[PDB]
């Protein structure tokens, strides 16, 4: 069910995800307001998933779900115990505590995904 | 964990407050859903929702209803919609005429055009004294602007609405049954769409909406001013009939094309005073119960009933708009205690509309006498020993009438991508 | 095989029966695109829809007219486009007044107003006795509705207009040239845009339409019912001509703002009646080899034409949109006969737009006299061996007018998706 | 051409799939009626073509076209025998065949996608 | 090398200049963007458009202004909006009624017959009319003859606010900032931009108003020199100022007719009466006209040159006009232009003005109460040319395009199609 | 920045190749015409984006970004040295100079990659 574990922990929440992934776009969906008034809608809803499809594409994740990738997790980003975070609290809190670092994260990871797809390309293209 | 690495989840359950446009989703069965009730199929989705599930675990939503604003996208569709049903139709302009009355209801007599503009002839017709201004006479609307008639197709009847939310958000709802509006709510679950809500609109009581499980509440921003206006729920409704015992006439005059404008003809019978019943026994009983929930909060005073503010009538009387005719009833009789019965009433033709933002509108009148049977279940009180005592009842916006629905009801964005530490590697 | 596991193919061609909005692409070469020919470019695709092509071997699939899509949706088009047509111009109200008329033209006058409001002048014109209502006389409409004069720059010449699916569908033709409308025709081909198809409106009779190749169908739901009616495709065309020989004048008559009205002035030179003209050795062949047909789906009865069912002038003529003005023709002489011509016809100007649904219109008089040149190519017949053996020419509706070029066309849903098994591992 | 395999046999269509997924989007395309009536096709057609999509990158498949899959074809699904339908039927009648059980398979594959991603998860981050 | 296979390379930098439809952006701070400012946020993106930067190295590109997109649908978008702003109010077609007038010969005394709130009852009333409203003891407004008016009701203000056009999703604008850039060929700086700087919508012939000067000297434009009927458009180095008034005390007064729709006039001039005039600085007048003298005399090899007045004609291209505070001017520009390679200047005002254009409708422009002034920079001319009569030179005008086609030349729109396919070693 | 190697060499405009990918879609977006105009900008921003996504897919290379493939160049697309086009030539000096024979090695890679396809396909098929 949608956002039927969004309480649960951070282990037990990362099961399925399709359930969050399948509801962004399907739906039951003279000049009247509510032909505007609901194009508008839609159209803002497809743009939403597709700048964060857009964005997993980047970082080569693509396809996938669970995107393991190269970039470390300074201390200084959590002092909780990494091995705590995963059966002890709620999603919600984890983006309430780690919403301030996340464009850092983005932007290092962007060159990340780079140093996996130059290198390998250069394999051939320079060998 | 000696050395982790970030990884990336996609379709993953956080949310944040939102700002969107809802839809609404009309619950109609047959062709009353084309039959333009305003809020028909004209206006958004025909029938048919899901139900109302998942129950979500150990989750905390901090609610607010005095700073929520689904009650302002829907006062916006109100207009709107209202707006757009007055637009294609008639525009009574020719009848801001001379007129000469003669005797509550003048029989006032005009010149108007036939089919042939170049031909006149006199018809008459009987109009209520508050829709007129002086033996010459006329219409109040001429001073101020045009009227629009309400032509017929177009029915007033409250259906009820549901308020759906587009494709990316979802609903939050409130289960705990004593949730006084603010504060964190535990028992919350998601709705894909709103229970029935029925958008009437009265003033200084609350009509045909929803009651609550638990006891009487009593909801309001901050007590402690005296501006503030109490929103109440009843915890069992009071049964209030109303009736127009005249047994009236319509007729039909042509102006100009084809274009007709009804108008109330004559008495037929006997002449009697359109009143409305409230049993008097649960009437009792419930504002007693009120004063008993009113006396916690504030600390063991007495409590009183008093007669209304007073002012406008509109502000000063409680209005009905069933049947498709206007009300406008004296509650004197009905407020008066501490901590059957008959009121007469009164009604109008020319109504500006409620808000008092809309054009004029004309509420043609409806052959045979006819009667409305409604349930009590909210007041609107206003706080005034012997001052904080007395409560008045309380008459303002649209909105108050529908915060007392809407108020359960969050609207969260859900943004589904989170970054995690683990022992990844690719 | 020994076992087998999924696989899911992308691209697969299968389809679904549909339910959708067709575009309308134009099919003009020059300015007449902007000039508001009502299916201008303003309202659909300019020009050059893409061949058609692609024929399908070993297909079968079950067609249907007499319940298909595209007729309606071009029904409500075609009432929406010509309401968005006529609205913006007159507004023809102030002609209902007083006419004093004199004398098939009757010679009206009438008092109306200059360009300054308070004044007035005398004015003639002379109307057609079908839009006069009675020495005092007015239009017939005012006792309706109003009046929308045809303004100019609009022309209602049928122009072609094709027919496209959107994104994501696809149209399916049948070729079999004997295609009598219903069961699976085998000869299959794919569309991108139909053909040209002149969206004409005309009654007891079709004109400018499409033949058949072979020789002459016959159309119907059920000939075992008596009230359905019978579309047929002559193989053949006839050579039908029509005129309006006197050489009328118009003269243009303002109201209040710039706001012209035109009307039928003087008749210059001498006056004669309007008529249409049929080739009398075409007709006869035609109209034998018709009887010859009908014999073989009514088991070896004899066949007849007779009048037809009267009633209203438009249900009981032939009516055309000859160079922007409507003719009434009389049919009598037509049929009748077993298993040149002239024609009277009278012409009107206050035209109910033939559903009976769409708003007045009053078509302005054309200076000069008027020639008419068509290929008649289909009959609307409705069957009644004294009796089975005469055949009534019958209509009313527009519909039918174009569920006779529609009969071929189908609308399909492409899904593009499937399973299916084989051996596989990932 | 589009549709031009409707009537071959399944091994026959099988070949090109190219033209059949990419017409689903391309074509040629005052307050007016045409505009919302225009607007709403648009809308529909890419919300249709994302839905398709979204669907085949659940199971794994996205950018794939034949997309081989861990899920049991169960005899019950199909009594005709297994190397007869490539060669003798039409996608049509085989769509109007199996339509009956769909839900069944993309229920299965639905989760037999995260089955096959725990390993993968598990060998590069559980170590 | 020895043998290579094709790449493909997506998010590559190519462009093909193509045409689309431009957003507009206000520039807006307060409730003035939801007070009808005509080209307010009912129709254009709030306010906060990003700045503007990214230089480009190396590049080159052919532009164009005189067959440019940006000033088409700047024309059409102004039509559209400023005939929707007028449609939701009067309708002052009751006023085509006799009026008795009888004369300060250029405001007419007239009395007429109207309706008051009942219809079927009237009463007198008087206005001041212009005379050129005015066509003959007997007398009508003068769009009758022709069409309805409208009046442009309170709560719209004609005030150019500066408007910013962004470019839609996918495409990009580019710049030229070569100061000298004289419209056509390539320009070599060149800098994309994300949307223009603020460009004043403004109206105005014989003259150009707040427009946007040129860093370096006078700058002069056209298609081809060698054809006279062109239009010429100059750059001034510097604005000179203008100042003009209205000193009359005018009074206005309101007439209510049928329902709760009224209608303003000019009352009574309390006080004395003096007739509208305009004032520009003599000393900078004579320098500006002299500098771009000077200038012009280069392009046109080694001749004299001369300013004479104005072809003539109707008043509104034979005058430079204004729109001041909602009331428009038609002021002389005969003492301006007199001379070879203070003053003041008489004014008349209308109250029926017309679009411009002549495409649009009738427009009937309240009276605005208290005497008026009206301050502004002039920052281009706009002349043709006609060495005895070589050296000639006429204001001109008539065009709404022309007014807006001097601040738009110096951008461009492209389409970014970034897929590209590159030859190197490869294998799958 | 966007278009911020817009005049470099075509291997040095090579790097980064995501400002091109990220701008494509993103930005800051009573019946008024309006509303109409800007839903006619968007949905055709989108549509545009689609069909270039689309024509990734087919071509295998859908994810990423620079793409090998199995398609030779002949000489006679392209007379010029083919290691100098790579420290000399501007990304739009080659546009202007190929963009003439573009659907020809647009076919090739539409059946170059349903070819191995059906390879790896019928490797157990
Ligand atoms: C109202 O007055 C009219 C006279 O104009 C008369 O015919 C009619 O009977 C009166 N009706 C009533 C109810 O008094
Ligand atoms: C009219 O009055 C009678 C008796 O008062 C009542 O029974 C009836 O219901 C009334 N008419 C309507 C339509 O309610
Ligand atoms: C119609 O009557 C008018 C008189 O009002 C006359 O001048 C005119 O000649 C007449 N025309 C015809 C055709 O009889
Ligand atoms: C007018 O009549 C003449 C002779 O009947 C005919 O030749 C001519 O074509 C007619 N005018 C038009 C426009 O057809
Ligand atoms: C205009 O004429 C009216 C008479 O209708 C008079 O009352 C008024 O004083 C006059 N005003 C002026 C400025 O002459
Ligand atoms: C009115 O005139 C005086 C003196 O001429 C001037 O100072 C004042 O600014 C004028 N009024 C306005 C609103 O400018």
């Amino acid at each position: 069910g949608f956002l039927g574990a969004a309480g649960s922990t951070m282990g037990a929440a990362s099961m399925t995800l399709t359930v969050q992934a399948r509801n962004l776009l399907s739906g039951i969906v003279k000049l009247t307001v509510w032909g505007i008034k609901q194009l508008q809608a839609r159209v803002l809803a497809v743009e939403r998933y597709l700048r964060d499809q857009q964005l997993l594409g980047i970082w080569g994740c693509s396809g996938k779900l669970i995107c393991c990738t190269n970039v470390p997790w300074n201390s200084s980003w959590s002092n909780r115990n990494l091995s705590e975070i995963w059966d002890n609290m709620t999603w919600l809190q984890w983006d309430k505590e780690i919403s301030n670092y996340t464009q850092i994260i983005y932007g290092l990871l962007e060159e990340s995904q780079n140093q996996q797809e130059k290198n390998e390309q250069d394999l051939l293209a320079l060998d | 964990a000696e050395n982790l690495w970030v990884t990336v989840y996609y379709g993953v359950p956080v949310w944040k407050e939102a700002k969107t446009t809802l839809f609404c989703a009309s619950d109609a069965r047959a062709y009353e859903k084309e039959v333009h009730n305003v809020w028909a199929t004209h206006a958004c989705v025909p029938t048919d929702p899901s139900p109302q599930e998942l129950f979500l675990e150990n989750v905390t939503e901090n609610f607010n209803m005095w700073k929520n604003d689904m009650v302002d996208q829907m006062h916006e569709d109100i207009i709107s919609l209202w707006d757009q049903s007055l637009k294609p139709c008639v525009k009574l302009t020719p009848l801001c005429v001379t007129l000469i009355c003669s005797n509550e209801m003048k029989n006032c007599s005009f010149n108007t055009t036939t089919e042939i503009r170049d031909k006149e002839k006199k018809e008459y017709a009987l109009f209520y004294k508050p829709d007129i201004v002086p033996s010459e006479y006329r219409l109040i609307n001429c001073n101020t602007s045009a009227c629009t008639q309400a032509c017929p197709k177009v029915t007033f009847e409250p259906i009820p609405i549901h308020y759906c939310a587009p494709a990316g958000y979802a609903i939050l709802k409130c289960n705990n049954e004593t949730f006084n509006g603010t504060g964190p709510c535990s028992n919350v679950s998601t709705v894909q769409c709103t229970h029935g809500i029925r958008p009437v609109v009265s003033t200084q009581l609350l009509l045909n909406g929803s009651l609550a499980e638990k006891e009487i509440v009593i909801r309001s921003e901050n007590l402690t001013n005296n501006a503030k206006i109490i929103i109440v729920h009843l915890n069992t409704s009071v049964e209030i009939v109303c009736t127009r015992p005249g047994n009236n006439t319509r007729k039909s005059v042509r102006i100009g094309p084809g274009q007709t404008f009804y108008a109330t003809g004559d008495i037929i019978g006997d002449i009697r005073q359109a009143h409305c019943n409230i049993s008097e026994k649960q009437w009792n009983e419930t504002l007693q119960k009120v004063g008993k929930e009113l006396q916690k909060h504030f600390p063991n005073k007495t409590i009183k009933y008093e007669r209304s503010a007073g002012g406008d009538m509109e502000i000063a009387t409680h209005s009905f708009n069933c049947g498709g005719e206007f009300f406008y009833c004296n509650t004197s009789k009905l407020f008066n205690g501490t901590y059957t019965i008959t009121l007469q009433c009164r009604i109008k033709q020319i109504i500006n509309m409620w808000q008092g933002v809309g054009r004029c509108m004309y509420a043609p009148p409806i052959a045979g006498n006819i009667t409305c049977k409604s349930n009590i279940t909210g007041l609107l009180l206003t706080r005034d020993n012997k001052t904080e005592e007395t409560f008045r009842p309380a008459g303002g916006d649209m909105r108050d009438n529908w915060r007392s629905e809407l108020y359960k009801y969050k609207v969260v964005k859900i943004e589904p991508l989170g970054v995690a530490p683990t022992r990844c590697k690719r």
